[PDB]
This record gives C-alpha cells, sequence and structure tokens, in this order.
C-alpha cells in the first residue's frame, strides 16, 4: 500500500535493479506536519544496496519505482513500516509516514 | 480557528471571513466545494 | 506538550505599484491579465526547498513580518485567508494546501511561464501553466479593498516580471478582454518595484526607520459628484457673454476663425459668434452648467452678495490687439474681471467648484458605460496638468465676484 | 485580545530596471525559531 507522486521530471529509463547500489540524500517527515529525519541537513549522502533488507519494506518498493534524478514524494501505509509498537522514542504507534526522496546517481 | 485576527468595534456577522473553494475535472464539472472560514458562530439575535 | 524546535529559512514578497478594485465609480474593467519569467536552478540550496510562489493579495496582508510566523517562520504568500497563491502544484488558502492537476505535474522550474487570471463580477481567480488551463479555481472571496500582484522568494533568485504594453513581451494572448495592467498606475508618477510593509531601508548613512505608510481605498478610488434673487438670474448672458469673449482668446492664436464646416483638424470652429448667432445647443451650453453652478454655489457655503453696482457698467473690456477681428464682428475682448484678486476662501472655493465640475462630468462620463470606452480619474487623484486648466477657466466665471 | 506585540529585529536581512525589470537576490539566510504546539505560532 505504496502511493507514488512525481514532483519533477527524471531520466524515466534507468531504474535500479538487484545487485546495484543506490544514493539516497533525502528528508522525511511524518503525516501531521513534522519532520523527524533528513539526510540533508547531516549533509551526508544515504546509501544503500537493494535485496538484503536492510531498509523498511515500504521506502525499497518505493524506490524501485522512480528513475535516476527524480524527487519524487512517497506515502506509506502504517502497516508497511512500523506497523503497531513503531521505533520507541521517535514515531507514535500506528502513524501514517511521508516521504521526500530523491536519487543522485548510480542508476 | 487560531488563524483569526479581527479586532474592530463595527463587526457583524458580514464582517466574517470565508472563502470557498472548488475544484474539477478538465471537463469542467466539479468535484468538490470547500468553505474555510475563520470563524464559526451564530447570532443571539436570531432567536430572541 | 514541550516546547519543540528548529531551523527556518527566509522569504520576502514584492509587488508592483498597481492597485486594482471594485466599487460603485471608476473600477476599469475587473479583467487583468499578466505572465512572469522564471529560470532558477537552485532547488536544495541551503538545505529546505527554495519557496516559490505568484498570486494575489489585498491590501491588509501585512504578512512580511521578517522573522517569525504561524505556522514556520516569517511565509510568504498563500499561508493565510488575505492572499491566494500558487507554487507549481498546489494551491495555498488558509496554511493548508491542496494538490492540483495540469499536463506535466511539475512545480515551477526554470524556462516557464505562468498566467493568473483576473475576473470581478463572478469574482473568482484562475492560473494558466505556460500553454494549458490550470483545473482550479476560487470564488466567493469577499473584495473590499484592492489587489496585488505578489511573488515569493527565499533566496538565489533573479525572476524577471512581465507587465506588458510598457516592456513586457507577452509570449501568449490574453483571453478575450483583459487589461495589459500597465493602463492601471497612478497618474501622478511612475512605476516601481518596492518591497511591502518595509520598515528598515538602506542608506548613505545606513539603516533607515521607517513607519507606517498611507494606502488607498474602496471609496477613495470613487467619483463624487457634490450635491431666488432676481440678480442671481438677470446676469446671465452678461456673466456668459464675459465667459464668451476668452472663447476665441487662444482661439485666435489657434487660428480657428469661425470655421463654418467644424474644421476639427484643419483649425477652424463653428461656434465662434454671438449667442443668437451661434447654434441651437449653445446658450445653455454656457449657462446651464454655470446657472446650475450658481444654483449650487449656495451649497459650496460660499460669503458671496451681488451688492457691487459700480456705475453698473464700470467694467470695461480688454480689446484691440491688431485686426483680431472676425466675420462676426465679435473681436473678443474679456471685461474688466482682472482686478479682483480673490479671498483666502476663494483660492479652494473655485478649487472646490473645479472639482465640482471634474466629478459632475466624471458622473456623466461613467453613466455612458464609463465614456463607452473608445481617460480621467477623480479629482484631487488625477493628474498636474488636468488641474491647470480648469482653474482658469473656471476663474475667469468667478471673476465676476464683486463686478456685479 | 490586544493589538500590540514586541518582536525583535533581525540583524542580517536579504540585502537585494533592464529587459524584464528581474529581481536581484543572491546570498541565502536563515534563522532559529520554536513552534510551541498549542495554538501554534512560531
Amino acid at each position: 500500500g505504496v502511493e507514488i507522486e512525481t514532483i519533477s521530471p527524471g531520466d524515466g529509463r534507468t531504474f535500479p535493479k538487484k545487485g546495484q547500489t543506490c544514493v539516497v540524500h533525502y528528508t522525511g517527515m511524518l503525516q501531521n506536519g513534522k519532520k523527524f529525519d533528513s539526510s540533508r541537513d547531516r549533509n551526508k549522502p544515504f546509501k544503500f544496496r537493494i535485496g538484503k533488507q536492510e531498509v523498511i519494506k515500504g521506502f525499497e518498493e518505493g524506490a524501485a519505482q522512480m528513475s535516476l534524478g527524480q524527487r519524487a514524494k512517497l506515502t506509506c501505509t502504517p502497516d508497511v513500516a512500523y506497523g503497531a509498537t513503531g521505533h520507541p522514542g521517535v514515531i507514535p504507534p500506528n502513524a501514517t509516514l511521508i516521504f521526500d526522496v530523491e536519487l543522485l546517481n548510480l542508476e | 480557528t487560531p488563524d483569526y485576527h479581527q479586532h474592530d468595534m463595527n463587526f457583524d456577522l458580514s464582517k466574517v471571513r470565508a472563502v470557498t473553494v472548488t475544484m474539477g475535472d478538465e471537463q469542467g464539472n466539479v468535484h468538490s466545494s470547500l468553505k474555510c472560514s475563520n470563524c464559526y458562530m451564530v447570532w443571539g439575535g436570531d432567536f430572541v | 506538550l514541550l516546547l519543540q524546535t528548529n531551523l527556518i529559512n527566509y522569504v520576502t514578497s514584492i509587488r508592483p505599484n498597481i492597485f486594482v478594485g471594485r466599487a460603485e465609480g471608476s473600477t476599469q474593467y475587473g479583467k487583468w491579465y499578466f505572465e512572469v519569467m522564471v529560470d532558477e536552478v537552485v532547488p536544495f540550496l541551503t538545505a529546505q526547498a527554495t519557496h516559490l510562489r505568484v498570486g494575489w493579495a489585498l491590501t491588509e496582508g501585512y504578512s512580511p513580518y521578517p522573522g517569525g510566523g504561524e505556522g514556520w517562520g516569517g511565509n510568504g504568500v498563500g499561508d493565510d485567508l488575505y492572499s491566494y497563491g500558487f507554487d507549481g502544484l498546489h494551491l495555498w488558502t488558509g496554511h493548508v494546501a491542496r494538490p492540483v492537476t495540469s499536463p506535466g505535474q511539475h512545480l515551477l522550474a526554470p524556462e516557464d511561464v505562468v498566467s493568473c487570471c483576473l475576473d470581478l463580477s463572478v469574482p473568482s481567480i484562475s492560473f494558466r501553466i505556460n500553454g494549458c488551463p490550470v483545473q482550479g479555481v476560487f470564488e466567493a472571496f469577499n473584495l473590499d479593498g484592492l489587489f496585488f500582484p505578489v511573488v515569493s522568494f527565499s533566496a538565489g533568485v533573479k525572476v524577471r516580471f512581465l507587465l506588458g504594453g510598457r516592456h513586457g513581451e507577452f509570449k501568449f494572448l490574453p483571453p478575450p478582454g483583459y487589461a495589459p495592467c500597465h493602463e492601471a498606475v497612478l497618474p501622478r508618477e511612475r512605476l516601481r518595484l518596492e518591497p511591502i510593509k518595509e520598515y528598515r531601508r538602506e542608506g548613505p548613512r545606513g539603516p533607515h526607520l521607517v513607519g507606517p505608510s498611507r494606502c488607498l481605498s474602496h471609496t477613495d478610488f470613487v467619483p463624487c459628484p457634490v450635491d431666488l434673487p432676481p440678480h442671481l438670474e438677470r446676469i446671465r448672458e452678461k456673466l456668459a457673454e464675459n465667459i464668451h469673449e476668452l472663447w476665441a482668446l487662444t482661439r485666435i492664436e489657434q487660428g480657428w476663425t469661425y470655421g463654418p464646416v467644424r474644421d476639427d483638424n484643419k483649425r477652424l470652429h463653428p461656434c465662434l459668434v454671438n449667442f443668437h448667432s451661434l447654434p441651437e445647443p449653445e446658450r445653455n451650453y454656457n449657462l446651464q452648467m454655470s446657472g446650475e453652478t450658481l444654483k449650487t454655489l449656495l451649497a459650496l457655503g460660499c460669503h458671496v452678495g451681488m451688492a457691487d453696482e459700480k456705475a453698473e457698467d464700470n467694467l470695461k473690456k480688454t480689446k484691440l490687439p491688431k485686426t483680431y477681428m472676425m466675420s462676426n464682428g465679435y473681436k473678443p475682448a474679456p471685461l474688466d474681471l482682472s482686478h479682483v484678486r480673490l479671498t483666502p476662501a476663494q483660492t479652494t472655493l473655485v478649487d472646490r467648484l473645479a472639482e465640482n465640475g471634474h466629478n459632475v462630468w466624471a458622473r456623466d462620463r461613467v453613466a455612458q458605460g464609463w465614456s463607452y470606452s473608445a481617460r480621467l480619474v477623480p479629482y484631487r487623484l488625477l493628474d498636474e496638468a488636468t488641474k491647470r486648466s480648469n482653474r482658469d477657466s473656471l476663474c475667469q466665471a468667478v471673476r465676476t465676484l464683486l463686478g456685479y | 485580545l490586544m493589538p500590540v506585540s514586541w518582536s525583535r529585529m533581525p540583524n542580517h536581512f536579504l540585502q537585494v530596471e533592464r529587459l524584464g525589470w528581474a529581481v536581484q537576490c543572491q546570498d541565502p539566510l536563515t534563522m532559529m525559531a520554536l513552534h510551541i504546539p498549542e495554538e501554534n505560532r512560531c
């Protein structure tokens, strides 16, 4: 249950596949308008590898549907990311998630 | 609602901000008609 | 419960000098149109995104207030009920946003054009992307003042702002019936870009603290025309002929000696004869608007009474500037209404009467569908040149004081 | 309601004719803020 809405056009041809590195210099907010995570503030491009499930499934399946250079708006259902307990101390139980995600390079 | 800052001594219910937002399709047929107001009151003089 | 905190960037708004509003009186057409040019490529410079919005706001904004705000910081246009704007993907009214649909579905990007709309009978605001309509309109406003073309920008922005006939090269054709917005300017100065509600400005010494400025209103932009002794109605032609002396004075300098065919361009005039020799609508032409003026003159509050009676004929005319004589035999010669230096009130009473004349004619022009299109504004707001001719023309009629 | 407050004056502002009558803005600027959530000013 993920929804994707393009914000700026990207390459539209090259898409990430298994066994490939992805760097995501993103920012993240909550459904009510508060943001609880970012990568631009730390000024370090977050990098992760698809296929080994080191990231929440909602995020990876959302990123699988976008191309290089695209900035988009992502919306995860609470059932796909930290369903019942959540991450203690940062996010309340049973909350909707909002992500501002863009991809720098490497497909 | 908190975004309301009308401080006047000549206030009547006509002097209430109210903005109607409507949206439709490309065909022009509407699709919703929302009205935001900064005030939701009645007049006590409308009963006695 | 607690007091959260974070970092917020800064934004500022800029508007032109134009001022459009709708009210009973001179209200133009309620149909205006403009575009704009954007060529900025900085989406994430200094962390947060670069805010960019355009739209309308009424003349009670007070939004700028650089620093704190309501939601997060002293934001720009669209986050209130006194401003309506667009960003590229959302409509902002009351600090809450809703998505829009259009072909392309991308927010403001370099090398793009957005077209706004204004129509104050439906009254509603629409927007148009470079070549396609934006599916969304606002309505049911509460129009009471005027409106600003407003822009919003965070930093690192070099937007070019399009107006029209002055220099703005309209890329696209406005829909049927829309003034290019260059016509509407205060007819007392030039147009320029200034920041709204500024309270600090630079200078040779440095900062300058400026207080609140002044502004017009709906009532101000509306012309309003003002609301028997035998001698009052006895003079009539005597004052009219005295006024009619000047009707050729500078029309001698124009060289218009009683043109029998009304030469509007080749320097001749058809009403340059005596009253009875004049055509039918030429006696009340100089008396009806004067007799009513004298009739209204009591409402002017002036202290006037016809009691001079200095030999009843001592008002001698001034004539004999060479030939100066026509086929009619008029040889215009203004009388001795020259040595009358008026009164402190009369210096303004003549102006007050002149204001009534401009206002009365404004109502007459407004009656025929605002002069039926094809250029006169309310008194005390109009240009400087028009303020010059109307004084001298009415003065000669008013100089008859202490003469009769 | 009282129509008065006391707001501070930032020490640095945003600083800033030809074809198009363009605007001028180069430098960025930012500030720290609070978000007391009961009524939501900032």
